């Protein structure tokens, strides 16, 4: 209920089928008082361009919060990294407005709640070191009443404005440019001899964002605490020493383009594959398409591929990714089954996902690898060379605003999306670990 | 020099690689899809090269859970078709891209998109294949088999002197293979919307505002009723309230103007159940009985207990 | 040798004759989805006079069959190409080429 207009939840429809049910409840409820019974009872940091980085001025802008939530609006130095929070380093000096707190490096309490509508801005003084918090006029006091918010913050890399949302929130800035139409800097502002960011300029000021698409990136000495080891037979070993243990994917450095085989040391379960290089999915979930053939019609033609990655599972896991134009799966000798012979011309990054139980968690590499992956291709004994790296898929890092789109108008009778003027990129792509960056 | 540009150039591995691509951009009709489902394009007109570059015309379909759309900021040089969250058709030589895949199965016309052509394409429900009409004919049918995780939509993707026409509701040529249109979305209060899909910007004069990510249906699912455990001594008082219950069911229809009847029947008001509660046998009261009895089973179950104070009647 | 998808047809029977200059519009790119060359970049039309035989092997053969407006993809065997030498700086050793030419007029 066929196709009768029926397929409907019970909350979403109009108070139409909705009044004699609740009356009869009622009724019934009614015959329960006749009988005597009542019934008693995640973040899109938006900051500008490093090179803007402000070092030595008196600077303002001021920031339109419009609906309420985590809406955390201030200055950083350009090192607050996307993926932890805001706020809980020495590099994040903002404003929590909602809930009445500034940040830095936990909570202090600070000002007052705003209007859903509301403008509020963000002073500095870089040669005395005061950065001032506004509200609609009113300059937002301490919890002492003192104007100035936050005291003494070190002229190092310069400052940048930092906005980070919540959940289902709409932020609104404000930059330079637009000097008569300035909301609140002309109250405060002007009169005490301050300046916004575009009086001179004559651009937009390009922002970045954190994305909600994971990309993966090299090993940093300084992480949490993960060392991968460089050892040379030619292991590159593991230890994931910390407490902090969700998931940790791994990728190897580059790809293969379409011999030998590649043995994987698993030491505590633990997932094996061939991550093509659009893999940007990272959850605790076991997922990626299956295109068919046509003879004119089909009706032989159905086995092309499936791809996307690839899937593997007492002493040790000595897990085998044997290589072609296909692929197959060995381990421990004996040959775990249901291989993945499928890659047209595909580029395939050898890769392992894994949760830490301890340190000392992997370790890597009938001939051997690496002669079928660097320059030199008869180099049959195998060896590691620098290029070599065991990424990591981190969650967000800074992507750019793209200060033109495109020209567009949808409309109505048709539907006419319509786009006639051209726009193009710049894009080059790093080759050797495959992503396109502009 | 000769020597350099012969072993370091062609290779384009060790140093980079750069060139010029077109600004892609694909929109969607707000239109979130957990029957079957269908809809059409026309294309109105393409200019097929006002750019020094192939112009794509990208049609079809995408999944929703993960999918960040985003120009430039996704995949290789923005597409369609390129993550596995997208599945998009449509080539001068029509052939589709999924995952940034490129097979090239024939059609009846080998057809361009010229601004003259009709593109039919069917999602089916919980069969997942996909397949695509151009003017009728089937398009030797390629795709099977996906993850039925997250909603669906149709996203088509365009970067030109390029517009073309929804035929979504202003119908105007749709076969009807499996069948239900996409106009089964649009019932129960929502509108037809088309929007930039999913909007990192949205472009103005002063400050293009922001935006937190997103919250994110129709099998019911209810709490489960008949698993609750009745004790006898509310068993009285519960076959007592349905005789309750029937006997204002017996005044409801006093009170909308019928009369006993051995007809059972509604256009001529005469209605064979305004006797009592148990002169009505257990196959035309029953309903109402079992009624009362899952209505106090879901009363002591939702944290309501609502104790015996007072006279049942 | 030459493998050839019709991407845009023309009329399919003015199809070039020797002792003619076709003009061209080739956007040539690698097998390996990199582009080297294309005569819509600095917007001159190529042209070249069939029967002298100028060009490599595999586009003279692709444009004996176009027509009058054909748009079409020239998909070269590597010995047909360059060859096991390559184009000193621009084509590797033993590449393949795939084409995409639009044949436009005659001469």
């Amino acid at each position: 209920q066929r196709r009768n207009p029926r397929l409907v939840p019970y909350a979403l429809l109009d108070d139409r089928t909705k009044k004699s049910n609740k009356d009869s409840l009622r009724e019934a409820v009614r015959t329960l008082l006749g009988y005597g019974y009542n019934l008693e009872a995640r973040f899109r940091i938006f900051r500008a361009e490093k090179t803007y980085a402000v070092k030595a001025g008196r600077w303002y802008f001021e920031f339109e919060a419009v609906t309420a939530g985590d809406m955390r609006v201030g200055w950083s130095r350009p090192g607050c990294q996307p993926d932890q929070e805001l706020g809980s380093d020495e590099r994040a000096f903002a404003f929590d407005g909602f809930k009445a707190q500034r940040w830095h490096q936990g909570n202090e309490h600070y000002g007052r709640s705003w209007q859903a509508g509301d403008v509020v801005g963000c002073m500095v003084d870089m040669t005395e070191h005061t950065m001032m918090f506004t509200l609609n006029g009113e300059i937002l006091l301490d919890d002492s009443g003192s104007e100035l918010a936050f005291k003494d913050f070190d002229v190092g890399d310069g400052f940048i404005p930092v906005c980070s949302l919540g959940v289902a929130q709409v932020g609104r800035m404000n930059f330079g440019k637009d000097v008569s139409t300035l909301k609140y800097f002309t109250i405060c502002g002007l009169q005490e001899g301050y300046e916004p960011f575009a009086v001179n300029t004559n651009r937009d000021i390009t922002m970045w964002l954190s994305k909600r698409l994971p990309q993966f990136l090299q090993v940093p000495s300084s992480h949490e605490h993960i060392e991968v080891t460089r050892i040379d037979v030619t292991q590159k070993s593991f230890g994931s020493q910390n407490s902090s243990t969700d998931i940790m994917f791994y990728r190897l450095s580059m790809p293969i383009e379409c011999t030998y085989y590649y043995s994987v040391r698993i030491f505590p379960n633990v997932w094996v594959g061939w991550i093509t290089s659009d893999f940007h999915q990272y959850d605790t979930a076991f997922d990626l398409v299956t295109v068919t053939l046509g003879d004119e019609k089909g009706k032989v033609h159905e086995s092309i591929k499936r791809s996307n990655y690839m899937v593997c599972a007492n002493n040790n896991g000595l897990e085998i990714g044997c290589v072609v134009g296909l692929l197959t799966f060995t381990a421990n000798g004996k040959d775990l089954s249901t291989y993945y012979q499928v890659e047209p011309s595909t580029k395939l990054f050898p890769a392992v996902f894994a949760q830490a139980t301890s340190p000392n968690v992997f370790q890597f590499e009938a001939g051997l690898f690496k002669s079928e992956h660097k320059n030199p291709v008869p180099q049959c004994p195998p060896r590691l060379h620098v290029q070599f790296l065991s990424h990591v898929l981190w969650s967000r890092m800074p992507n750019q605003f793209l200060k033109v789109d495109v020209s567009r108008i949808s409309e109505r009778q048709g539907w006419l999306v319509q786009c006639l003027e051209p726009l193009q990129f710049m894009s080059l792509h790093i080759p050797e670990e495959n992503r396109s960056v502009d | 020099q000769h020597l350099i540009c012969d072993n370091l150039l062609p290779g384009r591995d060790l140093l980079l690689q750069t060139r010029l691509v077109n600004h892609v951009s694909s929109m969607r009709p707000n239109i979130f899809l957990g029957k079957k489902w269908y809809y059409e394009l026309m294309v109105d007109h393409t200019e097929p090269f006002v750019t020094a570059e192939a112009t794509h015309l990208r049609v079809g379909w995408a999944s929703t859970e993960g999918y960040s759309p985003y120009p430039g900021g996704g995949e290789e040089w923005g597409g369609n078709g390129v993550g596995d969250d997208l599945f998009s058709y449509g080539f001068d030589g029509l052939h589709l891209w999924s995952g940034c895949i490129a097979r090239t199965v024939s059609s009846p016309n080998q057809h361009l998109l010229r601004t003259d052509d009709v593109i039919s394409c069917c999602l089916d429900l919980s069969a997942p294949s996909i397949s695509f009409r151009i003017n009728g004919q089937p398009v030797q049918g390629m795709f099977e088999n996906f993850n039925i995780d997250g909603l669906f939509f149709p996203v088509v993707s365009f970067s030109a002197g390029i517009k073309v026409r929804f035929l979504l509701g202003e119908f105007k040529f749709l076969p009807p293979p499996g069948y239900a249109p996409c106009y089964e979305a649009v019932l129960p209060k929502e509108k037809l919307k088309v929007e930039h899909s999913r909007e990192y910007k949205q472009e103005r004069t002063y400050t293009r505002d922001l935006l937190g990510p997103t919250v994110s249906a129709f099998t019911p699912i209810p709490v489960d009723t008949s698993q609750i455990v009745l004790p006898p001594h509310l068993e009285r008082i519960r076959e007592k309230l349905a005789e309750n219950i029937h006997e204002l069911w017996v005044m409801n229809k006093i009170e909308l103007g019928w009369q006993y009847g051995p007809v059972r029947d509604d256009n001529k008001r005469q209605h064979p159940c305004l006797v009592e509660f148990s002169k009505l046998p257990e196959q035309e009261r029953n309903y109402n009985l079992q009624m009362s009895l899952e209505t106090l089973k879901t009363l002591l179950a939702l944290g309501c207990h609502v104790g015996i104070s007072d006279e049942h009647a | 040798g030459v493998e050839i998808e019709t991407i845009s047809p023309g009329d399919g029977r003015t199809f070039p004759k020797k002792g003619q200059t076709c003009v061209v519009h080739y956007t040539g790119m690698l097998q390996n989805g990199k582009k080297f060359d294309s005569s819509r970049d600095r917007n001159k039309p190529f042209k070249f006079r069939i029967g002298k035989q100028e060009v490599i092997k595999g586009f003279e053969e692709g444009a004996a069959q176009m027509s009058l407006g054909q748009r079409a993809k020239l998909t070269c065997t590597p010995d047909v190409a360059y060859g096991a030498t390559g184009h000193p700086g621009v084509i590797p050793p033993n590449a393949t080429l795939i084409f995409d030419v639009e044949l436009l007029n005659l001469e």
